[PDB]
């Protein structure tokens, strides 16, 4: 759970797993505008 | 097919009636005007974002 300097982001293994697990299936609106940008 | 759509029910693609090419539609860039000021009691210069 501690961050490591071997990765560009100041996260850990458990933190990156959380970000890569919660996503959207392109069935909404945030991915079209929020995450990149095309309005 | 002639022109495209998406889940948003907006036109983002079309066929050119002149030549057989596929063109995408992206709306004109826009946004809100935000004015940053330190307060009229201090200065007059402002920053626009
Ligand atoms: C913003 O404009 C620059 C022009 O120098 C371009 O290189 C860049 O790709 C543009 N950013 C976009 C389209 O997100
Ligand atoms: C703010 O405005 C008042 C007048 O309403 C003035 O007396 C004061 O000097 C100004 N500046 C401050 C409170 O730093």
């Amino acid at each position: 759970i501690l961050p490591d300097p071997s990765k560009p982001s100041k996260r850990s293994f458990i933190e990156d797993l959380l970000f890569n697990k919660v996503t959207l299936a392109d069935a909404g609106f945030i991915k079209q505008y929020g995450d990149c940008c095309a309005q | 097919q002639q022109f495209g759509r998406d889940i948003a029910d907006t036109t983002d693609a079309v066929r050119d009636p002149q030549t057989l090419e596929i063109l995408d539609i992206t709306p004109c860039s826009f946004g809100g005007v935000s004015v940053i000021t330190p307060g009229t009691n201090t200065s007059n210069q402002v920053a626009v974002l």
